[PDB]
């Protein structure tokens, strides 16, 4: 069968830059040589088909060339909402085969979070567990650190962070932490706070509550 | 004008044997003007073919799965399928149905170029279990409000902001694995402050436990 | 595409000593920084500033916009034998606002500047740390000085501490300055009355 070496796996660049993304195939696949974008959650939408031909409604900065063995796609001008994983996938034996895929991200310039807390709701402290929502908002870049302090007592090990993919529009993340404690904890204490650090920000960003 | 859409269930015990469904919409299934295929994506992962089934009836299979796969065609209700047996917590993946229109240059000139939603299928032996949703509510010009999705099992779950209408400046976070075995997620949306006049609810489906809950948010 | 900073330190570009005059607005992908490079006029520092110089080493330069403060009851056109346009001048994106006469009263003021663009602003405010008390009252009019800063990210004081440092550019005062990056329709908040070393124009960071 025939195998599809893609390069590379992970690749950033500014709007407005031209990239390049690579497939080989282990022997000649003529040019049956298909190119998916996948965006995050979404099913694969197919960009180009018999490696130049591009699909119906596609922007024209999507290009494909190649025959036999090496194959490329090119966007000539990344725009925000290019940010996805795109695959080659051969169509010219049976079994087909798919590269192994090429995540692009957006590079951009820095963005510090904005901060919110959120207390638990009635409800769920009715229930018996508190969970305490610290939320950064479209900041850049992905790293970033989340601390918890609760009457200036810093937390370890009760907490969990999410973040989301890069946004399609902004090209910024965003990132939920979790401070997660029983209903018996939680009324033990005050005042609840949350200290952010990154490097947007020139000194740490807290927001609190009292309880 | 071809449409395809999954169904099947979302949980898979163990050792049972796993089938989904494949509707398809503005076009005969067997007219030869497609072929027909199954890909799946496990976490993390790229995608990985699983099969082809033809107008014809045949198939070719993925050879590492061809034990215990099978794909089949039901011309009478327009839909092909997938069994999977023997599942292990390996096959927990994105399902995709796709197709691809015949060529005559090369019969799979136009890759595929037709594809399902996808739908999300956890082998495990645990339980379903709906979830339970409450609001995430509270610094000038802009407020954030949200609703926490806790304690759920299987993925997935969906939330829209006002049915839909609400879209921009919303983020569903990735649920996560809580260590007890459920999931978690918040969904938050930022909305101008001088909105809190203004109404929002997020709505909250689970479809493997046939679960759909609203709610407000307010300080 | 580079640019030759030359005797303009990078984060003069922000601030405008006149070695940076020709830089206010730069557009590079590669900064080339020079040993000889001054960020400063007067003399002082950015208290954060290798973290800043990072941030504009990963930018494409900068785009000046005025924030739009206008005073009343004070000079703004406080000048420095150390910053030198063939005579006495200032930081190109600042104003040094005075009593309107020595030893005047600088009355109580706040100056706020909402973020319309779609990328963070970058904000530079520097505050005075004066030769002397008796020169604080000189230029500011005598009492303690505070400045606060705000916006949702922030809430910070500066309270100046007078006192004669060795001369460095021939003066023995400080002036430093401070950064946020302001998110869009954010709003930053000034509130100070004396030594305070204000904005005339908030910076945008190009892609690189
Ligand atoms: C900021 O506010 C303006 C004015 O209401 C609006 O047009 C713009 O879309 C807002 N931008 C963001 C990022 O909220």
């Amino acid at each position: 069968d025939i195998q599809m070496t893609q390069s590379p796996s992970s690749l950033s660049a500014s709007v407005g830059d031209r990239v390049t993304i690579t497939c080989r195939a282990s022997q000649s696949i003529s040019s049956y040589l298909n190119w998916y974008q996948q965006k995050p959650g979404k099913a694969p939408k197919l960009l180009i088909y018999a490696a130049s031909s591009l699909q119906s409604g596609v922007p024209s900065r999507f290009s494909g060339s190649g025959s036999g063995t090496d194959f490329t796609l090119t966007i000539s001008s990344l725009q925000p909402e290019d940010f996805a994983t795109y695959y080659c996938q051969q169509s010219y034996s049976t079994p087909p085969a798919f590269g192994q895929g090429t995540k692009v991200e957006i590079k951009r310039t820095v963005a510090a979070p904005s901060v919110f807390i959120f207390p638990p709701s009635d409800e769920q402290l009715k229930s018996g567990t508190a969970s305490v929502v610290c939320l950064l908002n479209n900041f850049y870049p992905r790293e970033a650190k989340v601390q918890w302090k609760v009457d200036n007592a810093l937390q370890s090990g009760n907490s969990q962070e999410s973040v989301t993919e890069q946004d399609s529009k902004d090209s910024t993340y965003s990132l939920s932490s979790t401070l997660t404690l029983s209903k018996a904890d939680y009324e033990k204490h005050k005042v609840y706070a949350c200290e952010v650090t990154h490097q947007g920000l020139s000194s740490p960003v807290t927001k609190s509550f009292n309880r | 004008q071809v449409q395809l859409q999954e169904s099947g269930p979302g949980l898979v015990k163990p050792s049972e044997t796993l089938s989904l469904t494949c509707t398809v919409s503005g076009g005969s299934i067997s007219s030869g003007g497609y072929y027909w295929s199954w890909i799946r994506q496990h976490p993390g992962k790229g995608l990985e073919w699983i099969g082809y089934i033809y107008y014809s009836g045949s198939t070719d299979y993925n050879p590492s799965l061809k034990s215990r796969v099978t794909i089949s065609v039901d011309t009478s209700k327009n839909q092909f399928s997938l069994k999977l047996s023997s599942v292990t917590a390996a096959d927990t993946a994105v399902y995709y149905c796709a197709g691809g229109s015949t060529g005559d240059r090369h019969y799979y000139y136009y890759g595929m170029d037709v594809w399902g939603q996808g739908t999300t299928v956890t082998v495990s032996s645990a339980s379903t279990k709906g979830p339970s949703v409450f609001p995430l509510a509270p610094s000038g010009g802009t407020a954030a409000l949200g609703c926490l999705v806790k304690d759920y099992f299987p993925e997935p779950v969906t939330v829209s902001w006002n049915s839909g209408a609400l879209t921009s400046g919303v983020h569903t976070f990735p649920a996560v694995l809580q260590s007890s075995g459920l999931y978690s997620l918040s969904s938050v949306v930022t909305v101008p402050s001088s909105s809190l006049t203004q109404t929002y609810i997020c709505n909250v489906n689970h479809k493997p436990s046939n679960t759909k809950v609203d709610k407000r948010v307010e300080p | 595409r580079t640019v030759d900073l030359g005797q303009c330190g990078l984060l003069g570009t922000i601030t405008g000593p006149p070695q940076c005059d020709q830089f206010l607005e730069f557009s590079a992908d590669l900064i080339i920084e020079r040993r000889e490079g001054s960020d400063v006029c007067y003399p002082g520092k950015f208290v954060n500033e290798e973290a800043l110089r990072q941030i504009l080493r990963e930018s494409g330069g900068i785009d000046k916009e005025a924030m739009g403060f206008t005073y009343s009851g004070i000079r703004t056109n406080g000048a420095t034998s150390a910053c030198r346009r063939s005579g006495s001048s200032f930081y190109a994106e600042m104003k040094w606002l005075l009593s309107n006469t020595d030893n005047a009263a600088f009355p109580q003021m706040t100056k706020s500047y909402k973020n319309t663009r779609k990328s963070p602003a970058l904000i530079v405010w520097g505050i005075h740390h004066s030769v002397s008390t008796a020169e604080q009252t000189k230029l500011y009019g005598s009492g303690n000085k505070l400045v606060t800063v705000g916006s949702s990210n922030y809430q910070q004081s500066f309270v100046p501490s007078p006192g004669a440092r060795p001369q460095v550019n021939g003066l023995s005062g400080r002036i430093d300055f401070h950064w946020l990056m302001l998110n869009p329709n954010d709003t930053v908040t000034f509130s100070f009355n004396g030594a305070f070393i204000a904005p005339d124009r908030a910076s945008f960071l190009r892609g690189k």
